[PDB]
Parts: structure tokens; sequence; C-alpha cells
């Protein structure tokens, strides 16, 4: 091992994760109860907004598990299968969310830019076998990695989340990357579908065949882009050095190098899942009707 | 068992046909036509071209059902929401009769009937194509009879553009629902069969509409 | 209402044949259609079975896997595609309706037939008598038993009663105990319980002659009875 | 004028007699029997497959089948003991507003603003179900067909009159006349002798199907009359208008017996019907709601709690077993 | 002259009706609800071997 000073950084990822906890706990209880609560009939957007809002639920739930590690001695003090739990449900959060958020994109793109008069919104009933699917399947790589790790894997020790190379389990280090491209793949469907919203929309306004509320179509355009926008921020630095990431996990390398590789990442992490507590926001600022609502009762 | 088995697949070859037929009424447009009675709308109806009259038309590979429903003679109270969820209603005011009279003139008795049907509890989200009819009669006719017969308190010259402006702007102001649905007005023309062009472009922005507020990106 | 059959006639042991069924008069696309074969002289035997729409099918179990069954809904024809014909399937072959709902008679009306030879678990209903000599305006008592009891859980036993008269195609007369068919005289009236199944009829007359048949539908096959000739 | 001091002072003198002989409230004599509490109902079938909002129902008389009548130009025929969709019917005009079930289950008569009640025959030989005939001659938009037989219906519509019709020959035998404003519901008594139909002119009229005089006539509603039906003995009825106020007259006391309102209602009532013992009214209400009233304390005894839009139609069997509900989300709900 | 002379004659036969007093006449509903009040499964739940629903 090559422990370099840490106490700065713990404190900054101790803060900035309670933030997003408070910020995300605050945002999903709010948009879950905006679903189910005032929003009697659910369409297909909804649906899948509705399940971004469980699934990043569950990553602020992770966060107080997550925070006790760093701030206290930088010492796990629970056991190895509490620490193999919490590690690998953070993940499955953000992955669950990111392939909801591609399912929103597209349907987007076949709601607006191809649709002639509308679906007759049958499409809510292959959402939640969509959105079943997902959730199945993703649990399903979530017991698969727990269990090839604590019992196959032979190497635990009293700290969590540390840097920990791939060495001993090579499934992970090339799971990871299988994980990555696919992502990568989405990353390709969101930014393929919100730029061709945008533009399909742009000359939409730009005809102006009918004088009234011709400006909704301008505000629509942006936020086609504003939304894009924030996914790319907060996702883009993190699966762009995983391919470095990975690539340290199955080689030879310098402790220095290491530090500096780990150090990123955790940072990378507080963008990652600053998403996940933005995303509730988005639909909050985005839709007219909450827009309303929020502004007149405040 | 067996005669209960065929008839739950009776049943489900039943539902599957409504759930088709559905499909087929969900991709039809729905306008509903109002008027004061002499607005001309036969004209409208003529240029698409007892009880509830339906018309059918396909333009630009869409398809519309146009409900005339004035020569009910019944307090439109008990049969209005009937119609709630229609995609558009078409509105038709004559521009001829703002001195004509039926008392008081035939003008604000259509004033009066639009802000009712506007501000009508059952229609919250849905819009209003509204059209303006006699246009060559209305110019010409206001050469000899001024607009302070109608309007006293009207500050304008008596020609066409001044005083169509006014009454479609009189028109307007009657809306208070100004930031949930919108009055598209037009000025009715005979040869150039744009009537039904406008109204394709005003449904085709309402369905639009409808499909961007449901996105929640809108 | 009419359904008309075709394809029958005389065909050598081991080849194929293609019997067709044409209705015009009714909703056919609405009708689940059975394919009913009787051999010379011995009693009714169903054969096939397809639903509306041919969602289900259903075969006999001595002839599952050797027939085809096949509907042209568009066209209001019904199929029946035989591969291997043994010197058992000489029969007239008849062309049934049924629909299925909550009070319907799923075996109305019974095609005429057509004829075909060839060149040389299950519940069982079994009649007492076959033959039974009777004068008009006499009374007359049929009965048979099943093996299992037919009364469902639904409350409505599932027996059918059907009359053939001589030289013609059979008529149904009574679709679970008591409820008549459609133009069926009133004299006509049955009962029973579990198994035990007895028809009565009221001031005879010279055209109520012919061959009563007793069926169970609760469950697939559908298994008749031995049939009892009146005679007069 | 001579004819308005006519009916003036009739009114007046007609009034003054059935004040002086009202001895006591319903109340004042049924206080002293015990109350019936609280009645759990849970919705124990619900039916799908309307695709619009549902106006009208109306129970069989084997009190298992069910019909339904909605906006999207369905007619749906409900085995409600299963579920299962016996017939679907596509009307001609899509405008329904009210149709009913006839009493040999044979017919069904289903019509609406196109101002035509259509006749259906269930029992063909032809396996479908065939428009009968088309009754032509209102001149406004229809409610409650009401059959007597298999060859007699009595409608309503919104010209002010009733009718009574041959529906062998096609042509209305009878007309029933006087009602002031639109007509927006009748009850068949159980004898098939008389009838009763509530108007907009907040009023309700008893009428006899064979000689078409005006028998009797009710007053104390404020706002149009939507919702009427008999008492299981033919010799009570209650109305629900707008006003939020449902009312029980007696057809021989010739005045209103009681008045089943409360302080939290503001909607209107929609659909009224009575419970086979004659004890228990359920009335739906406008805003999402039904409410199932004592006949007798005038106390909201259970509410049906589902019917996330406004609830439309209301029926109960002839065997008292269950209350099907119809409301304008689509859904037909049975409570038992 | 004879503009509402209907109106008035259908007023005139509205007057001489048997009038039946409230008294008589809640006894009546009283008693149709108490005689068939063990028939109804609204008034009293029934078993569910008997429900159909
Ligand atoms: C159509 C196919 C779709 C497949 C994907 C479906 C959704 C996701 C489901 C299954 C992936 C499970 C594995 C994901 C693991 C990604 C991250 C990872 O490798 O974490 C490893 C764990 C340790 O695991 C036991 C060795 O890292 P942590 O200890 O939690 O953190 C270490 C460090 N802080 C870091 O994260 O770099």
């Amino acid at each position: 091992t090559c422990p370099m000073d840490e106490k700065l950084l713990s404190t900054v990822l101790t803060t900035s994760y309670s933030v997003i906890f408070i910020v995300g706990l605050v945002g999903n209880i709010i948009a879950l109860y905006v679903f189910l609560g005032i929003h009697r009939k659910r369409n297909s957007i909804q649906i899948y907004l509705l399940n971004v809002a469980i699934a990043d639920l569950l990553l602020i739930f992770c966060l107080p598990f997550r925070i006790m590690y760093h701030i206290n001695q930088n010492k796990w003090t629970l056991g190895v299968i509490l620490c193999k739990v919490v590690g690998t449900l953070f993940y499955m959060n953000m992955y669950i969310s990111i392939i909801l958020l591609g399912f929103i994109s597209l349907d987007r793109y076949i709601k607006i830019n191809r649709s002639i008069q509308q679906r007759k919104a049958i499409t809510t009933k292959q959402s939640i076998y969509v959105c079943c699917i997902v959730w199945m399947l993703a649990l399903g790589g979530f017991l698969t990695m727990i269990i090839l790790t604590l019992k196959k894997g032979g190497h635990n020790s009293t700290m969590c989340f540390h840097y920990r190379d791939k060495h001993n389990a090579k499934g992970e280090a090339i799971f990871n990357f299988i994980l990555v491209v696919m992502f990568w793949l989405i990353f390709l469907l969101i930014i393929l579908s919100y730029i061709k919203i945008g533009k399909n929309l742009l000359r939409i306004s730009k005809r102006r065949s009918k004088f009234p509320n011709s400006g909704k179509y301008a505000t629509t355009a942006r936020n086609s882009f504003i939304v894009l926008i924030i996914f790319t921020i907060c996702f883009v630095p993190y699966h762009a050095f995983r391919f470095i990431y990975i690539s340290s996990q199955l080689n030879v390398s310098s402790c220095y190098w290491k530090e500096i590789v780990h150090k990123t990442n955790e940072i990378m992490l507080v963008l990652s899942s600053f998403n996940s507590c933005l995303d509730p926001v988005m639909y909050f600022l985005m839709s007219s009707n909450i827009r309303k609502i929020m502004c007149q009762l405040l | 068992s067996a005669e209960d088995k065929a008839a739950v697949e009776r049943s489900k070859m039943i539902d599957r046909n409504l759930r088709e037929d559905g499909e087929k009424a969900a991709r039809e447009v729905k306008l509903l036509l109002l008027g004061a009675g002499e607005s001309g709308k036969s004209t409208i109806v003529k240029q698409m071209k007892t009880g509830i009259v339906e018309t059918h038309f396909t333009f630009k590979d869409l398809h519309f059902k146009m409900f005339d429903v004035g020569g009910q003679r019944s307090e439109r109270k008990k049969w209005i929401h009937c119609f709630e969820g229609v995609t558009a209603i078409i509105f038709c005011v004559a521009l001829s009769d703002y001195d004509l009279v039926l008392e008081m003139n035939r003008m604000h008795e259509s004033m009066k009937l639009f802000d009712s049907i506007c501000n009508n509890k059952w229609f919250t989200d849905t819009s209003i194509i509204l059209f303006l009819n006699k246009k060559d009669l209305f110019e010409e006719k206001i050469k000899k009879s001024p607009l302070t017969i109608c309007y006293p308190e009207y500050a304008g010259s008596n020609t066409y553009e001044e005083a169509a402006a006014y009454i479609q702007c009189q028109f307007e102001d009657l809306n208070k629902r100004k930031d949930t649905k919108e009055i598209y007005t037009h000025f009715t023309c005979a040869t150039d069969t744009k009537n039904v062009q406008f109204v394709f472009d005003a449904v085709t922005d309402v369905i639009i509409k409808n499909n961007l507020k449901d996105c929640g990106l809108f | 209402v009419q359904l008309v059959e075709s394809g029958g006639g005389l065909v050598q042991p081991g080849g194929s044949r293609k019997l067709s069924c044409s209705a015009s008069g009714f909703a056919f696309s609405s009708f689940g259609m059975h394919w009913v074969r009787q051999a010379p002289e011995k009693g009714l035997e169903w054969v096939a079975y397809i639903s509306s729409g041919s969602g289900t099918i259903y075969y006999a179990d001595t002839v599952k896997g050797r027939f085809t069954i096949s509907r042209d809904d568009p066209k209001n024809t019904l199929f029946l595609q035989m591969t291997s014909l043994r010197s058992e399937d000489t029969a007239m072959y008849y062309c049934v309706r049924s629909i299925y709902y909550y009070g319907s008679s799923p075996f109305d009306f019974w095609g005429q037939g057509t004829t075909l030879t060839v060149s040389s678990s299950d519940i069982v209903m079994t009649q007492a008598t076959s033959s039974v000599p009777v004068t008009p305006g006499e009374s007359v008592s049929i009965s048979c038993r099943s093996s299992k009891s037919l009364l469902h859980s639904n409350g409505n036993t599932y027996l059918y009663w059907f009359l053939q008269r001589p030289g013609q195609s059979p008529q149904l007369l009574i679709y679970r105990m008591s409820n008549l068919a459609s133009g069926v005289p009133d004299r006509f009236s049955g009962s029973g319980s579990g198994t035990a199944f007895t028809l009565t009829i009221s001031r005879l007359e010279a055209e109520d002659v012919g061959v009563y048949y007793c069926m169970q539908h609760l469950e697939y096959p559908l298994t008749f009875g031995a049939g009892t000739k009146l005679e007069l | 004028d001579q004819l308005r001091q006519e009916a003036e002072q009739l009114k007046n003198q007609i009034r003054d007699a059935r004040k002086a002989c009202a001895d006591a409230t319903l109340s004042q004599i049924t206080n002293n029997i015990d109350p019936v509490g609280r009645i759990q109902m849970r919705t124990r079938r619900t039916l799908r497959g309307h695709l619009a909002k549902i106006y009208a129902m109306h129970w069989g008389t084997d009190s298992r089948l069910l019909v339904s009548a909605s906006q999207d130009g369905k007619l749906i025929i409900w085995d409600s003991y299963t579920t299962n969709k016996v017939h679907a019917i596509p009307l001609r005009s899509s405008w329904v507003m009210t149709c009913a079930y006839a009493p040999s289950g044979n017919y069904v008569a289903c019509g609406g603003l196109d101002n035509i009640c259509s006749i259906y025959n269930l029992k063909t030989r032809e396996g479908n179900v065939r428009v009968s005939r088309e009754l032509a001659g209102h001149t406004g938009y229809l409610s409650c067909c009401r059959f007597l037989d298999d060859n007699q219906i009595v409608t309503s519509s919104g010209d002010t009159t009733c009718a009574l019709w041959d529906i062998e020959t096609g042509q209305q035998t009878t007309t029933f006349t006087g009602h002031t404003g639109d007509v927006m519901s009748l009850s068949l008594a159980p004898d098939t002798r008389l009838f009763v139909s509530g108007a907009c002119d907040a009023s309700a009229k008893l009428w006899d199907v064979r000689e078409g005089m005006c028998r009797q006539t009710f007053t104390g509603h404020e706002s149009d009359i939507n919702a009427i039906c008999f008492f299981p003995n033919g010799n009570a009825f209650a109305t629900g208008s707008d006003d939020a106020t449902c009312r029980l007259f007696d057809l021989r006391a010739d005045q209103e017996l009681m008045t089943y309102s409360h302080d939290n209602i503001i909607c209107g009532i929609t659909s009224v019907s009575f419970s086979k013992s004659g004890r228990l009214l359920l009335a739906g209400y406008d805003d999402f709601n039904c409410n199932v009233w004592d006949a007798l304390k005038a106390d909201r005894a259970g509410v049906l709690a589902g019917h996330d839009n406004r609830v439309s139609c209301l029926g109960v069997t002839d065997d008292g077993m269950a209350v099907a509900t119809g409301s304008w989300d689509s859904f037909l709900k049975i409570w038992n | 002259i004879a503009q509402a002379r209907k109106l008035v004659e259908q007023l005139k036969m509205e007057a001489n009706i048997d009038r039946i007093k409230v008294s008589k006449a809640a006894a009546d509903l009283m008693a149709y609800c108490e005689a068939h009040a063990k028939e109804d499964p609204l008034l009293t739940p029934v078993p569910a071997s008997e429900n159909p629903f």
C-alpha cells in the first residue's frame, strides 16, 4: 500500500455527498409525490420518470452509508458484507438511471419528431414491461457480482471503497469495460435524440405559419438542449477516464499513478451522482404545469 | 368449464376489436363548429367539402370530423359536456352584423356567446379557431356606416384594416385564460381555399402543443 | 341460415381428401365450428372443433394428428383436411356451428353433411334401449346416464339433446336440461341430476319419430350417446 | 289578464290545501327505529373496455347481465359474474346519453343526441346484433329509454315532451306534454301502469301510460332534475337535481316526504337508485363519488370510494345482490 | 282566449284528487321496509357461500 494524505479530500467528499443527500432526498420525495399523488393518469414518460425517481432515491439512501466511511476515520467499521452491498448497490442506481434516461430520450424522439397525431397512450403498457425488464435484469447483475466477490473472492480487509486492483478477479475488470462501452452507446442515443428534437423544433419556429404562441417552440427547442447538456457534463467526464481506470487495474504501476487515478475517481462520482439529485429538479422546471404550481405556491 | 373458456376467448376477441377501434378513433381530429346561426356557418361547411350533424373530410392525410350542433334548440348547459375533449372549437362570427340587430345588435350577442363558450368550465385545454365572415360586405358597409354605431368608445378611421384589427382585439380581450389556451383568429376568404388551410395549421399546432405538454419538456 | 358441405365421395384407403363447408346466411366469423361424423347406423362421433378466429383448436382422441382443421373467415367457408383414411372413416360428415356466450345455444344449426366411403378419461353416456314403439298422443320418456357428474360448479350441467329424423340431419332440442331450442315445440321437456338424464314428450305426433342422442360438453373431446330409435 | 290570475289562484288553493293537510314529517315518525350504522362496500368486480365517458347503464332482468353506453359509440353487454363481454354493438351515432335493457332480455334500445332511439335485437338467427327499428319524431336530445315489454318503450327528450312508442309500427302512439323545460329522466313503475319524469323546470310529474293525462305534479327542487327512480313498492319516488339535494316524494301524499342533503355536499346529483328493501337509496354525485343514504333517516350510511372522474350512472339488481356504478372515467365497478 | 285554457284545465284536474295524509303514507313505506328487510343483501351482509360476487 502507498497511503498518502487523504484528510482534506475526505472532508470535501463527505460534504459534497451530503449536499446531494439533502437535495436528492427532498428532490425525489417531491418528485415521487407528483407522479402518483397528483398524476392519476400516467404516460410512458411519466412512467420512466417515475422509476428514475425511485432508482435514484436508493442512491441518496446509499449516501449516509458511504459518508460514514470517509468522515469517521477513513476505515470501515462494519462487516465486509455491508461494504460489498452498499458499494455495489450504489453503482446499480447509477446505471439504472442512465439506461432509463436513455429510454426517456428515445420516446421523446418518437413522440415529437416522427409522431403524426398520437400513439393512443398504449405505450404505458410496454412502459411498465420495459421498466420491469430493466429492473429485474439489473438486479440480476447486482446479485451476480456480489456473490462472485463475497464468496469466490478471497481478499478482504477493514477498509471499504479503497483503491483495490482487479488482478485477483479479472471478471469485474472485464465486466466494467463491457459496462462502460454500453454507456457510450446509450449516450450516443441521448445526444442523437435531443439534437434532433432541438433541430426539428428549430425549423418549426422558423416557418412560423401561425402567429399565436410560437414562442413556446423556441423555449422547448432550448429545453431539449438544456437537459442534454446537464447529462453531458455530469456523465461524460466519468466514463471518459474509466478506460484508463480499468487499464490501471490490469497492469503493474507505481503507487503515485494509482493515487491520482484513485484521487480523480472519487471526485468524478461527485459529478456523476450530482445528476441523480438534479434530475427531479429538471422535471420541476421544464414542465409547464409543474413550473406554474411551484412558482405560484412560492 | 369448456363453455366458460370459450366465452372468455370470445370476450378477448371482442376486446381486441374495441382496442383496434379505439386506435382508429384516436388518430382523427374532432372540431366543434359554433356560431350565432346567421354567422355564415353554411359557407364554412360548404367550403370544407335533424339534431347533430357530422361533416367528414380528409385533408393532407388528416381525417377531420366537424360537429355542427347549432340546430339543437336546447339549453347548452345539458349537452355541452359531451364535447369535452374535442381537438378544437371552430367559432364563426359575421362581421356584417356590427350594426344589424336581431333591442341590441347581433355583434354584441355574438361577443356574449363567444365569452360564454371560451370561458366555459368544460373547455379549459380546448383551443379555438376563430373565423370572421363577410370580409367584402363589411369593407363595403363601413363606407357609409361608421363603427361608432356599434362601439361608442372606438377612435379610428372607417377603414377595413383598423376596424378588422379592432374587432379581432375585442374578441381576444374576452379571453381570460390566456396562459393555457389562445384564440386563433382568421379572416375568411372565398377563392383561396385558405380556411381549410388555416384550420389544418391551427389543429397541427394544437396537436404538437399537446405532444410537447405530455413529453414534459414543455 | 345454410351450411353446405362438399368433398365427399369414394376414396381408396391411404389417400387424401378435403372436406369444405360453405356458410351463407349468418356471421360466420363469430361462430366456432365443429366437424361431427356419423358412421352407417352406428352413432354420432365428434371429430374436430375450431374456435372463432382459429384461436383454439381441438381434435378427437381417435384422429388427433391425422386431420387438419382450417378456416377461411374472409370467405365464410370451413375446411377439413384428411391425410390417412382407414375403413373406420367411412361416414356422413356434418359441419356444425356453435357460438359461446352467456345463454347461447351452442349447437343450434347442423349442416346437411356429405358422405365419404373408403374401400375395405372420456365421459361415457349410455341409453338403455334401442327400439321403443308408441302411438301418437302417448307421452314418451327417454333416459340416459353418464359416468362423471356433468353438473359443473357454475350451477349448470352441460347436457345436449339432439333429434335426427329418418333421412335428415340432426336438430338441436335441449342444450342444458330445460332450456328449449329456438323453433322447437313446447311439448319437449328435459330434466335430470348429475348423471341420470331424462327427456319427456307430451302428446307425441307422427313427425316426432326418429333417433334421439344425448351428448355432454363439459370437456374435450365431446362424446355422444348410443342413440335410441323410436318406431311408429 | 285573466288566465294568469286563475292559474295563480288555483295554485294558491292547492298549495294551501296540501300544506294544511300535512300531519308530521317522515323523521317525526321514523326516528324511533334503530339506524343502520356503517355499511362497508368493496368493488368486487371492475369492468374495463370502454375508451370514453360512460353515460348510462341498465341491469338485466336476470341480475347477471349488464349494458353500458359510452361516448365512443360502443354498446357492451357484460357478464357481471365473470366480467366477460357478451356483446359489443357499434352505434351509428356516438353521442349517446341514455339507454336500457329489455325486461325479457331480447332487445336493447340505445340512443342519444342524434334524436333517434335505435332498437337492437340480440337474439338473431344471423348470430350478431342487428338494428330492429329507429324511432324518429323527437325534436330534442333523448333520455331514459324504458321498455314496458317487447313491443312498447317510453322515452323522454329535451323537447319538453315524453312519448310512448309502438316498436311494431314505429309511430309515436301516445304523447305526454306539459313540461316547461327539458325532461332529463323518467322511471317506470314496477306495475308498468304509471311512470314519473323529472325535467329542467325543477318539477316532477306523474303520468299515466294509457290515457296520457297529467295525473300529478311535484315541486321542491331549485335546479334541473337529472335523476329519478321509483320506490320498490311503486308508491314513492326519489329525485335528484343540481342543487345537491335528493328528495323523496309519495304519490298519494302529493308532497315531499324527506330531503337528503348535507352541508358538505356542494355539487348536485347525477344518478339515483334504490335498494331492494326500500331502505338504502344510492345516489351518484357529480364530484367523484356515490353516497349511500338511509332512505328513512336521511343519513349517509356509506360511500362508494372509486371512480376518479364524475359518476354518471347507477344500477341495483332485481334480486338486490349488488350495485353497478359507471363513471366518466370509462370504468364500471360492481359493489357488493 | 285559449292560450292557457289547457294549463288551467290541467290545474283544475290536479285539484280533485284523493289526498291521503302523510302519517297514512309514511307508515306504508315503513311497513314495506320492515317486511322486506331480511331479503336485502345490502341492508345486511350476505355470507360468501351464496354471494356470486
Ligand atoms: C444488457 C446488459 C446490461 C448490463 C448492465 C446492467 C446494469 C448494471 C448491472 C450489473 C453490473 C454489475 C457490476 C457493476 C460494477 C461497476 C463498478 C465496479 O466495478 O465496482 C466494483 C466495486 C467492488 O466490487 C467488489 C470487488 O467497487 P467499490 O468497492 O464499490 O468501489 C471501489 C472504488 N471506490 C471505485 O469505485 O473505483
